[PDB]
């Protein structure tokens, strides 16, 4: 059937830019197509209808313009309630196939990453495991690389990556790094490392203890 | 399936095009789906038309729904008759046997000229509008001839906004000078409800005076205004508040939003806007028939520029108006049947009269009887 | 400043004679030898429409405008009038035409041919009628029935009128004259076409007993073209209009100009009458001649794309033109040329010819 | 306004039925249609079905005989029903209304339910403290965490001091490890607070309903 | 008495301000160009009694 | 709106005339009342009087035989004349329109001007530069000052460099002695402008129309 695509995976502005997102289609869709938003709770609103028209209860600051198979949505002013999901839905041929769905981000200052490693409790090796935690906070942009080094040696199997939502008060961003092994291959091993490289330095932050 | 068509619609028409949309929420099918492609231009100025004639063409749709003027019926006829496309429309009938002219109105010159024979009358005035041709006039100038009547018919269509008040006064001045009792009201939706207003300001409207509201919406004009003068004033309704399908639809219609469906906050609703929801229903039956005969006639949008030397038709297009012909439904218009030249036959229109309680029915009319 | 002027020709079945004239008046503008009456070179083209819908009228119109005029001389019908004059009106194209005259008021519409109703309430009112038959068709327009309702109206006459315009039948025609008879109808109007009007007339000869003691006016502008003579011989009363004077000197001179064509190059000029329409043809030549001399004499600047432009962004010395076509005073086959902010005729003279029993006479001249 | 919410069990075995009831508000369901639509965690959205006012009903091309869809016009509801379910029914589920604007649109949205299909059993979670270590004050802001690992099913309910302490709360999100969930909790509190106030963790799991508090 | 006047129905009455009179007709064109927002019931032609 | 605009002469002799233009816009003047107050800079205002619109004046009990007060209806203008004018007369004057709302209040009122009786004699000032002296860049934005001594009357327009540098502009206020107006300008520019900017002080009088430019 007709599939939708979109390139552009997310999306960075500041308050007051003009933002464009494109959306492409496999074949003519004569202009049938809507931009909804998503807000990360999981409430979905329209925002532009047939291409052009904008939705009563939506505000002027949004626009749609398109021919063909090139839609565009565009935004004269980010606010702080327009950072959500937009997404482009098809509804000329059934099945309504929808776009993939871009997502805004707030533009900021490049910070370093606060890099925090954790070793295994008492009460977790006990139990036979040990996960080693490190923890990236305040950092931007979310592009960052994590790696775990056992006394110099370089491991990748049960390594647990949980990235973090923006924060809506200092525009920053949280990554949690877990390596989880058993009791016998922490008593194995003396000296754990975590390193993490951002882009604010080639250098990445290393983090390492003992026992 | 995505069946594509076109829809016209005069910049002002919104309770029709919030039946249109009511319409196509409602009747939504399982094995295809319809897409209209709007454009709200002007009716009259037969340019704008012609243009989104060819933009709807250059989208390449199966049939094109939408509404004509008087002044550019000869157009619709043709480019609609040349191309071989499909036209349905809510307005009034043409005047021959035009291909590809599928309509929703009645004749409602036979039920006029019927209720007058039923009257018995022999000398009135006829005060007629020109702006849906003249069929209604001629009808009733040879039926008068025919049946030895004095019809004194003026015109009323020429007259403007800024002065139609002394006008309207040397109108029904020189209307007692034959001390005229009855007159036949030929106007559309908007001109009724001034006359009214006017023959109410000049005071005509007590008891020994006549009054006919030719068109078929005789409860869409406000009548609680002549309804305690009471003189005999009847009419000509097309759809029948008491039957169990059009109650459903206005239950279904007075609970709409005015914000999200202009004009539609009302008790009754505009013929018009029926036989616009009565239009979508015959155009899915149709496709409904097309998909379950398992005939394909799915393309895209490339049907050409609309001014092609020569223009040649697509022959698939040919079975689809054989299509609108072999519909046969019930719907708001009561039965809806076809013929082969695209007219209705086997329909019924009730003659209402208005009493002091209200509007009550009297009897029905039919072309077979 | 062109130095090439080509105009728009759009003519219909049975515009055989008209378009011989078109040609010929264009060729008597060309061989002119005067640099003041002639300025410049007339140029045109011609699309000859096969069916009078509204498909083929844009195809030729677009075509024409694809082209590329100044001016466009044509005819339209009840099923091509309001398509021509939405199209010239929108893309501001003057558009001149010797068809029936319109019922609104529209621009960028040149209408040559006069209007009717006046002279014929002027008649009404001088004949003193009453009780009378209205014989009408549809193809000329509805301005007239409505001025004829009008007037019984106002003056409080008894009209009794027909649509004959679908009756194709003869057998209908003969029983509406015995119904006519059987009313004790005397006075009749027939607002017909002249075919329409002969097939009346040869009913009224073939049934016969309708001569003596019956008054038939004859609504329509061709009376040359109406065979009447067997009605003549049987004592009835005869009423027409024309608008074509023979003793009007540029009238004559036209014809001796006239009858000197081949049949080849201009067939429809020596064996048939010179109709009004030519005349009117003729006239409107006139008219753009005039106007483009008027044009030139105030410098004013005349001078691609498509017909379907959204929008169609018109280039606005159009106006200009049309103003130059609604101030032409001139004196032409049709006596006295003017216009209104409209484009219909005004200032004009309707002749009046009156056949008695005696002969036939001049009864005298209409005047607005 | 009009309003949609989303209810479903949640967790359920595979090769088994699911029930999805959908109520709307604030709108009439005898005159609009409802189209129920998937959503897989990183990939794209895909339409699982909808049920116009007229009765009729459509579903997807490649599951048909694997859906379906009813409706109950006196509470408002919409149920929908899907068997057969795999290993990657792990998504989420919407429903919104239609609407013809001159074209098929989704008007009136809802928030969608998450739906894990898995047959494994439900755990309680383990809460265990994660400090930094050294008590050297780099700033009047400590941070403290607390790591719940081997949940069963997502998600759990993390909140510090029954919802009291909420100031520079960085909630990692949860990864699954051998049919176990394993997440992070962050609580920010001050120098002087901590350890002086009682920073304890609150973890309740609604699959075992285990309500662990961690201090 | 726009609504009855072309009734046909001959009606009399009272009427103590005439406006046939100089300082009667200053005072109507003093009070017709004020403000209504500002004095509310002003912006008629006429004035009650 | 209605907006109202004061004008008047400025600088008069002593035991003379003084006539103040007040002009009305947005309504009409021959259905309110116009009333003239004066106001002493460091002191009480004090109403000077009102007119009506029927013809009708009245005036402070004080100064009874020393305000008059006309009007033209066509320019829709008010003329108040002052006589016998003191040292004391340097104050300004405000036009206001009266209203009924309850209580007679005053509802739309003027911008005022300024009248200062002296018969002192009109003179240019002199403006002299006042730069730092350490040329030590304490900061990156470095202060320039213009005194401008013995003017006469108040007041001169002190811009600089022709309204285009307009940051960090420091006007303070004029002072009077000996009959003579004194003056200071300041303007804040940044530290590379300096010197290799001209900034120049342009002081206009307009008592004796000093144009007088000062690098
Ligand atoms: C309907 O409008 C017409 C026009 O104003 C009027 O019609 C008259 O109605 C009266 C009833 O008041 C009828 O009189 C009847 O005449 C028949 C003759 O067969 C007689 O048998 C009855 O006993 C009765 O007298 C009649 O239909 C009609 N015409 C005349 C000349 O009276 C009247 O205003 C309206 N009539 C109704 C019934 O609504
Ligand atoms: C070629 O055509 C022209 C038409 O103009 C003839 O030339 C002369 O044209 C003028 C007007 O253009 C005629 O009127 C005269 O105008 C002048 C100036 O306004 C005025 O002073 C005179 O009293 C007169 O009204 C003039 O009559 C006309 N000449 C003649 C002899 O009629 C010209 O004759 C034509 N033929 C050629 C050049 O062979
Ligand atoms: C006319 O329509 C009615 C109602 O649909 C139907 O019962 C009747 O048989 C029809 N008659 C004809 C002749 O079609
Ligand atoms: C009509 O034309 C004649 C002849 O030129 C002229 O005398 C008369 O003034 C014209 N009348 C009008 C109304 O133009």
């Amino acid at each position: 059937e007709i599939q939708m695509t979109q390139t552009t995976s997310s999306l960075s502005a500041s308050l007051g830019d003009r933002v464009t997102i494109s959306c492409r289609a496999s074949q003519d869709i004569s202009n049938y197509l809507s931009w909804y938003q998503q807000k990360p709770d999981g409430t979905v609103k329209l925002l532009i209808y047939y291409t052009s028209r904008l939705h009563s209860g939506v505000p002027s600051r949004f626009s749609g313009s398109g021919s063909g198979i090139d839609y565009s949505l565009t935004i004269n002013n980010l606010e702080q309630e327009d950072f959500a999901t937009y997404f482009c839905q098809q509804g000329n041929t059934l099945p309504l196939t929808f776009g993939a769905g871009t997502k805004l981000e707030l533009k900021r200052a490049d910070a370093a990453p606060t890099v925090s490693i954790f070793p295994p409790s008492s009460e977790q090796l006990t139990s036979g495991g040990a996960s080693v935690v490190c923890f990236l906070n305040n950092f931007y942009p979310k592009d960052i690389n994590v790696k775990w080094k056992i006394d110099g040696s370089e491991r990748q199997n049960g390594v647990l990556n949980s990235w973090t939502d923006q924060d809506s008060k200092d525009s920053t961003y949280s990554m949690s790094s877990t390596l989880t092994l058993t009791k016998d291959e922490y008593e194995r091993h003396n000296s754990y490392t975590c390193e993490a490289t951002h882009k604010t330095s080639t250098s990445p932050i290393v983090k390492s203890f003992n026992r | 399936n995505s069946i594509q068509i076109g829809g016209l619609f005069p910049r002002g028409a919104d309770q029709e095009y919030s039946a249109f949309r009511v319409g196509m929420v409602q009747f939504s099918t399982s094995e295809f789906r319809l897409t209209p492609h709007i454009d709200n231009l002007e009716v009259a100025n037969s340019f704008a038309v012609t243009n989104a004639f060819c933009s709807q063409f250059s989208r390449g749709v199966y049939a094109i729904f939408g509404f004509y003027d008087k002044k550019s019926v000869n157009t619709i006829t043709s480019f609609c008759g040349t191309l071989h496309v499909s036209f349905i429309t809510p307005s009034f009938p043409t005047d021959g046997t035009h291909p590809f002219v599928i309509q929703m109105r009645p004749d409602l010159k036979g039920a006029l000229l019927s209720l007058i024979e039923y009257y018995q009358w022999d000398k009135f005035a006829y005060l007629y509008d020109s702006d849906r041709g003249l069929s209604t006039l001629q009808a009733v100038l040879d039926s008068a001839a025919e049946k030895k009547w004095q019809v004194t018919a003026i015109n009323v269509g020429n007259i403007n906004n800024d002065k139609k008040d002394e006008t309207y006064r040397s109108l029904f001045q020189d209307l007692e000078l034959k001390k005229e009792r009855r007159v036949i009201l030929d106007c559309e939706r908007d001109k009724v409800n001034d006359i009214v207003d006017q023959v109410i300001t000049i005071g005509k409207h007590v008891k020994g005076y006549h009054y006919i509201i030719a068109n078929l919406g005789f409860t869409d004009g406000d009548l609680l205004k002549i309804q305690f003068g009471g003189a005999n004033v009847s009419g000509f309704q097309i759809v029948d508040y008491d039957d169990s399908l059009v109650s459903k639809f206005i239950e279904r219609w007075s609970t709409l939003e005015e914000k999200e469906y202009p004009g539609a906050h009302t008790a009754t609703i505009k013929y018009t806007s029926a036989l616009t929801y009565d239009a979508v229903q015959v155009m899915t039956e149709a496709f409904r028939n097309l998909r379950k005969q398992r005939i394909e006639i799915s393309r895209r949008g490339n049907a050409g520029d609309c001014l092609a030397n020569p223009a040649v038709p697509w022959g698939q297009g040919v079975e689809i108006e054989r299509a609108l012909k072999q519909v046969q439904v019930e719907g708001l218009s009561g039965n809806i049947k076809f013929d082969q030249n695209g007219k209705r036959i086997n329909y019924t229109i009730n003659i209402m009269e208005l009493k002091t309680n209200g509007p009550r029915k009297i009897g029905y009319w039919s072309e077979v009887d | 400043f062109p130095n090439t002027i080509s105009i728009g020709g759009l003519f219909m079945r049975n515009t055989v004679q008209e378009h011989s004239a078109f040609r010929f008046a264009v060729q008597l503008y060309n061989t002119n030898q005067n640099t003041t009456e002639k300025p410049f070179h007339l140029n045109y083209h011609v699309d000859h429409l096969d069916s009078s819908n509204s498909f083929s009228v844009t195809n030729a119109f677009c075509s024409q405008f694809s082209r590329g005029v100044y001016a466009i001389f044509g005819f339209y019908d009840q099923m091509s009038m309001n398509t021509l004059t939405s199209f010239c009106g929108a893309l501001h194209t003057s558009f001149v035409t010797p068809s029936f005259p319109t019922d609104a008021d529209v621009q960028f519409v040149i209408q040559m041919r006069p209007a009717l109703k006046g002279a014929i309430l002027s008649l009404l009112s001088y004949y003193k009628w009453e009780k009378f038959v209205y014989l009408y068709d549809t193809e000329r327009g509805f301005s007239v029935l409505q001025a004829i309702m009008e007037a019984a109206v106002q003056n409080n006459w008894q009209v009794t009128a027909r649509s004959v315009g679908n009756i194709k039948d003869v057998q209908e025609f003969r029983r509406i004259i015995e119904e006519m008879d059987r009313r004790q109808e005397k006075r009749y109007l027939i607002d017909c076409e002249v075919e329409r009007i002969n097939t009346i007339l040869e009913q009224v000869v073939i049934l016969g007993k309708h001569s003596r003691g019956y008054h038939y006016m004859l609504a329509n502008l061709g009376f040359t073209d109406i065979l009447l003579e067997r009605v003549m011989h049987g004592g009835a009363n005869i009423t027409g209009f024309q608008i074509v004077n023979n003793e009007n000197p540029m009238v004559q001179q036209f014809i001796q100009r006239w009858v000197r064509l081949d049949e080849r190059e201009f067939p429809e000029a020596k064996n048939a009458p010179l109709k009004y329409t030519s005349a009117l043809t003729h006239d409107a030549i006139l008219v753009i001649a005039e106007a483009f001399r008027y044009l030139r004499r105030q410098r004013v600047d005349v001078s691609a794309g498509d017909c379907l432009a959204n929008p169609a962004v018109p280039w606005s010395q159009g106006i200009d033109i049309e103003r130059a076509l609604k101030m032409v005073q001139v004196q032409g086959m049709t006596g006295n040329i003017q216009f209104d902010t409209y484009g219909r005729r005004t200032n004009y003279t309707i002749d009046v010819y009156e056949m008695k029993v005696s002969g036939s006479r001049k009864a005298g001249y209409w005047n607005e | 306004q009009a309003q949609l919410k989303e209810s479903g069990p949640g967790l359920v075995a595979p090769s088994q039925s699911l029930s999805i009831t959908c109520t709307v508000s604030g709108f009439s369901l005898t005159n609009y249609g409802v189209h129920w639509v998937r959503q897989p965690p990183g990939k794209g959205l895909e339409w699982l079905g909808v049920i116009w006012a007229g009765g009729s009903t459509n579903y997807n091309s490649a599951l048909m005989s694997r859906v379906s869809i009813s409706k109950d016009n006196s509470k408002s509801q919409v149920f929908l029903k899907m068997n057969s379910l795999q290993t990657d029914d792990t998504v989420m589920y919407y429903c919104a209304r239609e609407d013809y604007d001159y074209d098929w649109h989704f008007d009136v949205w809802g928030a969608g339910t998450t739906v894990t299909v898995s047959s494994a059993k439900t755990t309680p979670p383990s809460v265990y403290p994660l400090a930094p270590g050294s008590a050297a004050q780099t700033n009047s802001m400590v941070t403290l965490g607390c790591l719940v690992k081997g949940y069963f099913p997502e998600p759990v309910t993390v909140t510090w001091n029954s919802g009291s302490l909420s100031s520079g709360v960085h909630t990692f999100p949860a990864v699954l490890q051998s049919d176990l969930y394993t997440l992070s909790s962050s609580v920010t509190v001050p120098s002087s607070t901590w350890p002086s106030e009682t920073v304890t963790c609150n973890v309740a799991h609604p699959a075992s309903s285990t309500k662990v508090d961690k201090k």
